């Protein structure tokens, strides 16, 4: 009844000395020998303008040149960047949407937020305009979070403290992730598409097996709200941003944290990470009006990217990882390289 | 005496402004910030100002002095570039009159012309106009030795009575008759708009910005006004009633000169007065 | 109430039999992959408008 | 340049033309945002915009709460009935336990609420009874439906095969919503968007900065809470728990612009329950008379003086019983006035 917090505070002892026992090293002190990145800094070069709210979440597309944007004022816009054209502008049943995505092939666009349904709109209508296909409902919380698997399955995140996984086509939930003690804000979908990682409010990151549907590694360390998450390229690592103005590279195969990225003259929380093509450049956007560009090697900032009124709330890289994108709170989206 | 405890103030006066230009072209050259239609259009004013008052040690030397050794195309730069920052400095100030008519009394189309290369475009075509009406005293710009003093003032060719006094007519009518009317009656307009209903309840930060924008345009054409009018209307009155010559009277046009180019000092304050883009870089780097 | 507080038990149990490798191995496969993929990614080598579409 | 993608540019300025003018319309809009604890009126004042400034309710919406009406008063007789076991109040009759445990028996279907002629008879059997109307005038030691004595007096009408539901019956409704609901209508050539958050069950902190910018907050408190209690400590009030929460929104950084609109809810109870609970149960430091007055005077007193803004926002309180039209229209009459007012007051020259 009573005893058994004094077994799981044991088993949590030997996870924690377990991970302490293999971690007679450090990233900060193998990465002395490689050579800075010095001042890494990047201009403007597409200023996609035309939103009229605070941006919440911009998600880029596989072929690296389309992207979606999702802002308080109940409108996707489906841009093109490369010509800074706007192919879509979808309006939303409710103007409260505080999450994007784009579909791996291209043809569908979820979007959600506080009305608690997850609306999957097809873009490849073969008769006319873009309208919705899918409203996945069941959550009981705002979604926060929501990544494409395929065109079938979707993985996406609430703020009654679950993930869930679902098929478009069925409309139900296939499977349902709990455990978070606390409202998951953001998910990262692996490359390989078999693992997804979660972030909440209770300051811990969740792994989890899509295809099973159990937790197995949970990551811990952050002092407040994670608000952000991202995978390492290579499927093995993720840095998560939280509220306390930290940054965190964690580790699949070592289980526990690497690298803490963060700087004096820094209080703001983090919204969003994201890394490079190769993973050597992490970008976290700040509430400072900032987006930070650090080195995941050597935990220095390598450049700064400013030129946002209001705070930077959502980051992409593409695939090919020519450029960065970073959304914001004064409607406009701006293209770096 | 009147010259040799003069220049001091002439020369403080002079510093200050172009030290102040010269701070306002640094803070919107490779900054993220700074780069809206009306900051440029500011930029296109600040340089003008400092153009003004960097001949003006050059054209005090002449009254510290009472000769001119500069040289033949030492004036005929200074008259030029006199002619240069009365006539663009109304009218960029015409032009901002209308960038904030087509911004508040017009609707949402104002994104389509605030882009910034409409507004380039605008300055460099008002600066050839500028210099097109300009080209004649660059022509007629000449230094007589003559034995009562030295002047390198305009001269005409085939004066009668033709080309002294149409001149100054036109100059006059094509700097206050023309654009502060149209500057007026823009203001009307936007005072009516703006008083006749009640407003929409719309993003109020992204609207006080505006009204601080509009409130320091208003404040910069009034003060250009005040600053430039005697000096208009003492000239008109030379040129036409001629009034018989006294010591009260040259010490009146010797001060509404000082009057009318002390604008190029008093803009860099103003709009740095009451302006939060530019107060935390001053205190940045007055540490 | 009982069944939450097993919970988190059973997940603590499942999660404390998985297999870690050291830090400093999974550090340096992390440093061989930024070297490996570092001649294809745009940021760290900006080429300055040749291949560039913005 | 001369090129094939001139259709792209062309659709992307229609985009841009219909994206203006949704954003001019959205513009003119006046967007309030209820808040206010549970159980406060905040989905009754939504219902009630719904009645005044629509056509109110059709015969299939008022059809359609039938079934959540009949759940609703049979969830309320089941608390009431149980309520007897944590009070231990004997019965007025013996044949009181048989009516509760058939009641028990015909509520095992938890899909909706049925009412037959049998659970009519036994849910009127079981009203008149002593003991369970002492049990309902107890109703401050145990957590009830704050509609229990309305659906319950009325159960012989409710309980008709052909009853259909009128304005109150669909307005004193009390049901569970999970997303965020808001309402369109239009008054005194203003479009009203109204949005409530009631069922949201997560951190108010992470959405609260969603509703920045909105033209009003009207923050719902039922006066009626004082005298209850709170079933997790036995230590903590809902009126303090209320007064916090104001505390929190009206000095709240995302609502330095936000017109703070107080609604005290739920007086009509406020004045039949002032009489014999004392307002001293809430407020220990209360030493006024046990006068309806005196007391919502007091609450409104400490709810504005939770405020930390009073040199420059000013709280707007009106007393209102949300089950009543007439009430309602004349508040929000004056609340419209008031936010009028002030945009025009926002109307300047500079
Ligand atoms: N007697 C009386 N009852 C009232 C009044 N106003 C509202 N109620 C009832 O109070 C319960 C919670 O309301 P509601 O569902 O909106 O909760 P919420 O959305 O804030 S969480 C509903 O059953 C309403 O009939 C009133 O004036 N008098
Ligand atoms: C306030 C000084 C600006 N000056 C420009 C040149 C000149 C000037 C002004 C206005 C109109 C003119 O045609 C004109 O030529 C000149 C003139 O006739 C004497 C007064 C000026 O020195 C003065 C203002």
């Amino acid at each position: 009844l009573d005893q058994l917090r004094q077994e799981a505070e044991q088993l949590k002892n030997q996870i924690r000395d377990a991970r302490k026992a293999c971690a007679d090293a450090t990233l900060s002190q193998i990465t002395n020998n490689i050579d800075p990145v010095g001042r890494i800094q990047m201009r403007t070069r597409r200023t996609l303008r035309g939103h009229l709210a605070k941006i919440y979440a911009m998600h880029w597309g596989t072929d690296s040149r389309l992207l979606v944007s999702a802002s308080q004022d109940g409108k996707l816009i489906i841009w093109d960047s490369y010509t800074t054209n706007k192919v879509h502008a979808i309006p939303l049943r409710s103007s409260w949407v505080m999450t994007c995505a784009y579909a791996p092939s291209g043809n569908y666009v979820a979007c959600g937020g506080l009305d608690n349904i997850c609306s999957i709109y097809n873009l490849k209508t073969r008769e006319g305009n873009v309208r919705v296909s899918r409203e996945l409902a069941g959550h009981t919380g705002y979604l926060s979070c929501c990544r494409f698997l395929d065109d079938n399955q979707i993985v996406t995140s609430s703020g009654d403290t679950t993930c869930a996984l679902w098929d478009i086509e069925t409309g139900q939930q296939t499977t349902t992730f709990t455990g978070h003690t606390g409202d998951v804000m953001s998910l990262s979908l692996a490359p390989d598409t078999r693992l997804f990682v979660s972030g909440a409010c209770d300051a811990s990151a969740k792994l989890w097996d899509v295809r099973e549907g159990m937790c197995r590694q949970t990551f811990t360390g952050h002092e407040s709200d994670i608000n952000a998450i991202c995978f390492f390229p290579n499927g093995n690592a993720f840095a998560t941003g939280s509220d306390d103005a930290t940054c965190r590279l964690f580790d699949l195969r070592a289980d526990q944290e690497l690298m803490t990225y963060s700087h004096d003259n820094i209080i703001c929380g983090i919204t969003s990470v994201s890394f490079s093509k190769s993973g050597r450049l992490l970008l976290a956007g700040y509430d400072d009006f900032n987006c930070n560009v650090w080195d995941a090697l050597k935990a220095d900032r390598a450049g700064v990217l400013a030129g946002h009124d209001n705070r930077v709330s959502c980051l992409g890289v593409t695939d090919d990882g020519m450029a960065v994108a970073t959304g914001s709170w004064d409607s406009f989206l701006k293209i770096w390289n | 005496i009147t010259a040799i405890t003069i220049m001091a103030l002439y020369s403080i006066v002079c510093v200050v402004g172009l030290f102040g230009n010269f701070l306002v072209m640094y803070v919107i050259v490779r900054y993220t910030k700074m780069k809206t239609a009306t900051n440029i259009y500011i930029f296109n004013l600040a340089l003008a100002d400092a153009l003004a008052t960097s001949t003006l040690p050059f054209q005090s030397v002449n009254y510290l002095m009472g000769t001119w050794p500069f040289g033949t195309i030492l004036c005929k730069i200074v008259i030029s570039i006199d002619y240069y920052n009365m006539f663009t400095s109304i009218f960029t100030l015409c032009t901002m009159s209308v960038d904030r008519y087509i911004a508040v009394c017009h609707p949402v189309k104002a994104l389509d012309f605030r882009t910034p290369r409409n507004a380039k475009i605008i300055n460099v075509c008002n600066w050839i106009l500028s210099s097109a009406i300009g080209l004649p005293v660059m022509f007629m710009a000449t230094t007589k030795y003559r034995q009562g003093s030295i002047d390198c003032t305009l001269t005409f060719s085939h004066p009668t009575w033709y080309w002294e006094n149409l001149l100054k007519i036109c100059v006059f009518i094509f700097a206050f008759i023309m654009p502060v009317l149209i500057i007026t009656v823009c203001y009307g307009l936007m005072i009516l708009r703006l008083k006749s209903v009640r407003m929409l309840s719309g993003s109020k930060e992204k609207d006080r910005n505006l009204r601080r924008i509009t409130r320091m345009v208003l404040v910069v054409v009034a003060v250009f006004i005040v600053c430039w009018t005697p000096i208009h209307i003492y000239v008109i009155i030379k040129a036409l009633v001629t009034i018989p010559e006294t010591t009260f009277q040259t010490v009146s046009w010797h001060f509404c000169i000082a009057l009318g180019y002390t604008n190029s000092c008093l803009n860099p304050v103003l709009y740095a007065f009451l302006d939060e883009n530019f107060k935390r870089c001053f205190r940045e780097f007055c540490i | 109430s009982i069944a939450q507080a097993r919970k988190l038990v059973e997940q603590l149990k499942m999660e404390a039999n998985i297999d870690r490798i050291k830090v400093s191995k999974a550090a340096a496969d992390l440093m061989a992959y930024c070297e490996a993929h570092a001649k294809e990614d745009p940021l760290l080598t900006p080429v300055p408008a040749s291949e560039n579409p913005f | 340049l001369s090129a094939e993608d001139k259709a792209a540019v062309e659709r992307s300025k229609m985009i841009d033309r219909n994206l203006r003018e949704d954003g001019e319309k959205a513009a003119r809009e006046v967007k309030l945002l209820l808040l206010g604890a549970g159980e406060s009126g905040k989905s009754t004042i939504v219902k009630q915009m719904k009645i005044i400034h629509e056509a109110g309710y059709s015969e299939e919406e008022c059809k359609q709460y039938k079934a959540v009406v009949y759940s609703n008063t049979i969830q309320s007789i089941i608390a009431i009935i149980r309520a007897m076991g944590r009070l231990k109040i004997d019965f007025g009759d013996s044949a009181r336990a048989d009516d509760a445990r058939q009641l028990f028996v015909l509520a095992g279907a938890a899909e909706e609420g049925f009412m037959t002629a049998e659970l009519a008879g036994v849910i009127k059997r079981l009203w008149k009874d002593s003991g369970v109307q002492a049990c309902f005038n107890r109703s401050r030691e145990y957590q009830l439906n704050d509609s229990a004595a309305y659906y319950l007096n009325d159960l012989d009408r409710i309980a008709q095969p052909n009853y259909i539901p009128t304005q109150q019956d669909v307005l004193r409704t009390r049901v569970k919503t999970t997303g965020i609901v808001e309402t369109h209508f239009t008054f005194k050539d203003l479009h009203f968007k109204m949005f409530d958050v009631g069922g949201q069950r997560s951190e108010r902190k992470k959405w609260i900065h969603c509703f920045e910018g909105v033209t009003a907050i009207i923050f719902c408190v039922a006066l009626s809470d004082y005298d209850l209690v709170l079933a997790e400590d036995e230590e903590m009030n809902r009126m303090h728990e209320s007064m916090k929460l104001f505390d929190s929104i009206c000095n709240n950084k995302w609502f330095t612009d936000t017109s703070i609109i107080l609604f005290l809810n739920k007086k009509d109870l406020f004045e039949e329950k002032i009489k014999k609970s004392p307002l001293t149960i809430c407020y220990p430091e209360y030493a006024g008379s046990n006068t309806y007055e005196e007391a919502a005077a007091y609450i409104q007193c400490q709810f504005e003086d939770l405020n930390k803004r009073k040199d420059t926002k000013e709280i707007y309180t009106h007393f209102t019983c949300a089950t009543d039209t007439k009430n309602v229209q004349f508040v929000f009459d004056a609340v419209t006035d008031v936010i009028i007012k002030n945009n025009l007051k926002d109307c300047g020259l500079f």
